[PDB]
């Protein structure tokens, strides 16, 4: 592929529809459902995963392709989220107070990222392009930023006194920081509790779909203020009970995955690619 | 005559239907024995009472009962032994309540029209030691009436319930062979079936809300009678082994070869010897008969058990032989070739276009003799033209017709028949009859010919002179157009034309294996055709 | 059109199957478990 | 009509536009306004209905054409909703807690349904296709579901024991159950105070419009998670006083009716077509 | 007209009597005679 | 008792209809006709399964 | 369409009218667009 990536592909506008006769690495695809702990609590059953597997089999998934990854809450799940299956469906319960955290999680898992380590203790860091952000996650991440000028002197802050730095995040399991591009910033972070990386947004993920349970359309997966794209992979439903939500997910799994695309699952389960 | 093979395969599904019920189930001289028998039998009752104070019975059911007696038959005092059992019974129940006090009958058995009464019967007379090999067996008996009698229940408190009434008529319906298990020997016996018909006496239980119930409970079905008697006649025809017209065994407990051999080893030589006495023209006449299942299996003088399962036993053995698997592999190859335009690479064609009939395969190959590639291709193709023979895709009479005719004319003559010999001799005959057989296909006054032996010939119809064999054209012709069995294959045809100058019509008919020209040539005692048909018959050597 | 007679003669081998099924069912037909009505079976107490 | 329903209608692309039929529509039509009790309570006037009728007359409607129906709340209104007039405008107050109930009511009244009885005690019921749902209405509709398998045995539930059933609705006035299609279910419903019907969504009901008073776009009239269509008949307004709401409804009645199509009024006033 | 509980055996019912008649007997006799002729079995006297 | 009004085979048959309609497009034409001339009987039809 | 674009022999037309398989397979092996299209229509018509 690599030696043929930059080669044209020509197709005729009358070619009859067909289906691939190409082997896949795995015989069948796998579906991962990420649900909150409260969903399992409310369902109050030990065999519910088995029943959901049988219903998915009714929907054409061989026994062994559906996996269920439980997560405590949005904040905890936001710490280095791992996407295991070919298709990932994340059932995010909506909370009116965590709109930014929901947006950050959706941005992280609905987009490919290319990240690098940030030794904030040794170097200042810039954001080169609008696609560049600083993604930090951990047990508790507090980020303080001091913008410098061309002479490497803080603006509105003392480069030596951290108390004058600017607070952009306090006790965050995950936070995507966007600062003015082309400006050197001195950073101090709770490195003992969280890791911060310089990340570049490469594009959509296409194999992770987020279903927002309850609420309204509040996700913003783009840091640009004048855009709030509602892609086909961010769905929204209304609910009173979790069994109905899971039945809806099972019954419309074909529609859910028609909005997603295979070929996007990375070899690693991480939500970002890493370079050191 | 080849149709029989096809039909066996076609009907092989019924074989499975047989096995189910079977696994749910568990020279010769004809001598007649019509005997006036008197079956005297009776039932037994199992009355198992439940715990507590004795108000509840756990079961009151039937139990097989044995009886012995002696009666006069044609002035002979004959000692008889019988065993009566019942099947298909209705489990009624009475439930006075949940208390230990209330009358409760957990399960009591009543025989009704849906039940059956089986009676094994045996005596020390001659007829019952000649029934090891039985041609036919049929018994008629006067119906009998079995009435239920009183039976009071042992309650220490209050009124004693009584089980009165109940009656059924036993009517004879079917008699078969059966076995009685003694201590040190085993006896052959006649087992009679009796269908039940409910009768007017209705059985009821006092001290209960039970009345106008019909059947015959197991409580006291004998009604105090010593026995229940039916008088009738049974007709038996026994096959006694005899090798001379002046002797006749008193008893037929003789051992036959199949009582000691399950894999026929020397009967192959019997068949190969029988092949000598085969007429030629009459064999063709028999080969033209559309020998169906009935025609094939009607003329065999079987025993009672053998005729009952001849067709399905033959077919059970038939749907395992190399012929059936070759048919299955051909069908699967055709379905796979039609099912995917993906692996035209895997299959290699010896024709213009790919076809399952025209594919080359393993062919471990024989370096023993210098072999041309064309010979291997033609042999591989002919080995499937055999399945063309057995796929109704032929025009003239085929080698399978001759094989079936030989099979029939041999099985009828062969004195070795048994429920296990006819299987594996029909199937193995179809497998091993005429192994080296040739085929021809005609196209634009030119004949192509192939053989399983690897011999191929191209020639012209008007004059029999050989032509450079054009493989990739014989293959395209043979995949679609009618294929003709080479009964009078090229070499014989050329010999005949050179010595016995045959007409255009005669050559036309001989090429297409028309039966009429074949039989007319045989009737003229023409040495060449007689020799060819002799070779074909001797090839039917099993 | 005359195939009815030919097929009746040919398929006659299944009469043996029919006879075996008939005579094996009577050998091994299960006892029928007859139900009882919703209104059942109470009686008097044992009275002396 | 029926003998010409399956016949083509041919029209030329130059036929002159006819004059405005809005006046004729208003003259020969009737308008039904559905409002909650709190609206009347806040207005606190005994002649506000007459005032609104006179204002509608100023807007062209004849005197006795506008009718006003009052419902206690969304949950109360959802029990056998009755749509009377040719045009049915429903002023639905927004509550962040009743989101699913708002969506269910809108789905029921903004669409045409074809319903049949269900004898849950006798037969096992399945949903044939994506258009098939189970609509339950009553004083208290508590629906519990036990999916079965090919052998009729339950999965995650026991048919004999109802306590193991997967509860999907509890203490509901209206609920629209969507279970996995093609799977037979055994249902436990409080038939004493509930009626459940097997319904098929035929299509839009264009003579019913819903104006959501307050909140954001939360209505979801489609069980499919991947789509949440906002139709022309799903209006939303922001309010402080109910009088302003009614004045907006009166003034823009032209636009409200123009978003609705007549001839969709059934002979009966029910929200569904009942068939035996 | 299919009096049900009899269609369960109608074909076999007719076949069981069909394989007993003069037609079936003649077919079997002809087949046996053809087999005998193919086998050179001595045919009866006066048979020409 | 309780009777399943709509049989359990409906969903399986629907999925198999989908599979068959998907498989139709991958049929060779010459070999399909070659198969069509085979007198497909009971044994041949139900043996390769 | 065949006789116009692919004017066929008397024998070929005779056999095609009578749906003889030989000529069908002949035309398919030649890769005839018209007969191939017809057979494709039939096969895609074979859905359930
Ligand atoms: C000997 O066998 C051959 C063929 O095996 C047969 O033609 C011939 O009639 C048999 N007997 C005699 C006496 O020729
Ligand atoms: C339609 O409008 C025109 C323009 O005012 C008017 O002249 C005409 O009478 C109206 N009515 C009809 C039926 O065209
Ligand atoms: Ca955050
Ligand atoms: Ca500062
Ligand atoms: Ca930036
Ligand atoms: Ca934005
Ligand atoms: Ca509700
Ligand atoms: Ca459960
Ligand atoms: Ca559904
Ligand atoms: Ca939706």
């Amino acid at each position: 592929q690599n030696y043929g990536i930059n080669l044209p592909i020509t197709g005729s506008m009358d070619t009859a529809y067909a289906n691939s006769t190409q082997e896949e690495t795995f015989l069948t695809s796998t579906l991962c459902l990420y649900y909150p702990t409260e969903a399992a609590t409310e369902i109050n059953d030990n065999s519910w995963k088995d029943t959901l597997s049988q219903l998915f089999l009714t929907k054409g998934w061989p026994t062994g392709s559906v996996y269920f990854k439980e997560y405590t809450d949005i904040a905890s799940f936001s710490v280095d989220p791992q996407l295991y299956c070919d298709y990932n469906v994340v059932l995010m319960k909506y909370d009116a107070t965590l709109q930014l955290d929901m947006s950050e999680l959706a941005d992280l898992i609905l987009n490919e990222w290319l990240c690098n380590p940030m030794d904030i203790t040794l170097y200042y860091y810039q954001q080169t392009d609008e696609a560049n952000k600083w993604i930090s996650m951990g047990s508790s991440c507090t980020i303080k930023v001091c913008p410098l000028n061309t002479q490497t002197l803080g603006i509105g802050c003392l480069t030596t006194d951290t108390a004058t730095f600017e607070e952009v995040a306090t006790a965050e399991k995950l936070v995507i920081t966007d600062v003015v591009d082309g400006v050197n910033h001195k950073l101090d972070v709770t490195t003992a509790t969280c890791t911060i990386r310089n990340c570049k947004k490469l594009g959509p993920r296409e194999n992770v779909a987020v279903i927002q349970v309850g609420g309204s359309d509040v996700l913003d997966i783009t840091a640009d203020p004048t855009t709030a794209p509602q892609t086909e992979r961010m769905m929204r439903i209304n609910w009173k009970k979790w069994w109905q939500v899971f039945y809806t997910v099972v019954d419309y799994v074909n529609q859910i995955i028609q909005a997603m695309s295979k070929r996007s699952r990375s070899l690693n389960s991480a939500a970002f690619y890493y370079r050191i | 005559a080849s149709l029989i093979y096809r039909q066996l395969l076609t009907n092989s599904y019924t074989v499975d239907l047989s096995d189910e019920i079977q696994e749910i189930g568990s020279l010769w001289k004809e001598m007649q024995y019509n005997r006036d028998i008197t079956i005297r039998f009776k039932f037994a009752s199992s009355i198992v009472k439940s715990g507590g104070l004795g108000y509840k019975w756990s079961e009151i059911s039937f139990k097989p009962a044995n009886y012995q007696y002696t009666y006069t038959r044609d002035g002979e005092e004959v000692t008889a032994h019988t065993t009566c059992s019942v099947n298909g019974m209705n489990d009624f129940n009475f439930n006075g309540g949940s208390l230990p006090t209330d009358f409760v009958i957990s399960r009591y058995e009543v025989i009704k029209e849906n039940s059956y009464v089986y009676v094994d019967y045996w005596d020390d007379s001659q007829a019952f030691r000649n029934m090891v090999y039985v041609r036919s067996l049929a018994a008629n008996l006067n119906s009998v009436i079995c009435t239920g009698g009183d039976y009071s229940f042992a309650l220490p408190v209050g009124q004693w319930p009584v089980m009165t009434g109940g009656a059924v008529s036993l009517h004879s319906a079917g008699v078969t062979l059966s076995t009685q298990f003694t201590d040190f020997v085993s006896l052959n016996s006649l087992r009679f079936r009796f269908r039940l018909t409910v009768e007017e006496p209705s059985f009821s239980i006092t001290r209960t809300r039970v009345s106008r119930l019909y059947g015959l409970p197991a409580a006291n079905p004998n009604n105090g009678k010593e026995y229940y008697e039916v008088a009738g006649r049974f007709s038996l025809i026994s096959l006694v082994p005899s090798n001379d017209d002046y002797q006749t065994p008193i008893t037929n407990s003789v051992t036959v070869r199949q009582d000691l051999e399950r894999q026929l080893g020397e009967l192959r030589e019997e068949f190969n010897a029988l092949s000598q006495e085969i007429a030629m023209s009459q064999l063709i006449d028999l080969a033209l008969l559309p020998l169906d299942m009935f025609s094939m299996f009607s003329g065999i003088k079987s025993t009672i058990d053998a005729a009952k399962s001849m067709a399905t036993s033959v077919m059970k053995k038939f749907k395992k032989s190399g012929l059936a698997n070759s048919v299955s592999t051909l069908t699967d190859s055709l379905s796979d070739a039609a099912s995917s335009i993906s692996r035209g690479a895997s299959i290699r064609s010896v024709g213009s276009s790919a076809s399952a009939w025209t594919d080359v395969s393993t062919q471990i190959t024989d370096v023993s003799s210098s072999v041309s590639s064309i010979s291997t291709q033609t042999s591989t193709i002919s080995r499937r033209l055999r399945l063309k023979e057995m796929a109704t895709q032929t025009e003239g009479m085929n080698f399978d017709d001759i094989s079936a005719a030989v099979l029939k004319t041999k099985i009828d003559r062969s004195t070795q028949i048994s429920p296990n010999t006819l299987p594996d001799i029909v199937t193995e005959a179809s497998e091993k009859f005429i192994p080296n057989r040739a085929y021809r296909v005609i196209n634009n006054d030119e004949v192509f010919e192939a053989g399983t032996d690897g011999r191929f010939f191209a020639y012209r119809v008007e004059t029999f002179d050989e032509i450079p064999f054009d493989v990739q054209k014989f293959a395209d012709l043979v995949t679609d157009s009618p294929v003709i069995s080479a009964i009078i294959d090229f070499k014989t045809l050329k010999n005949l034309n050179d010595n016995y100058g045959i007409s255009r019509q005669q050559a036309f008919n001989l090429l297409r294996s028309d039966p009429r020209v074949l039989r007319e040539f045989i009737n003229q005692d023409n040495p060449i055709i007689r020799n060819r048909i002799e070779q074909l018959i001797m090839q039917c050597r099993l | 059109a005359s195939l009815i007679y030919r097929q009746l003669l040919t398929n006659s081998y299944t009469v043996d199957l029919s006879d075996e099924i008939q005579e094996i069912g009577s050998t091994k037909t299960q006892n029928v478990t007859i139900n009882l009505g919703p209104f059942a079976q109470t009686g008097y107490a044992p009275v002396n």
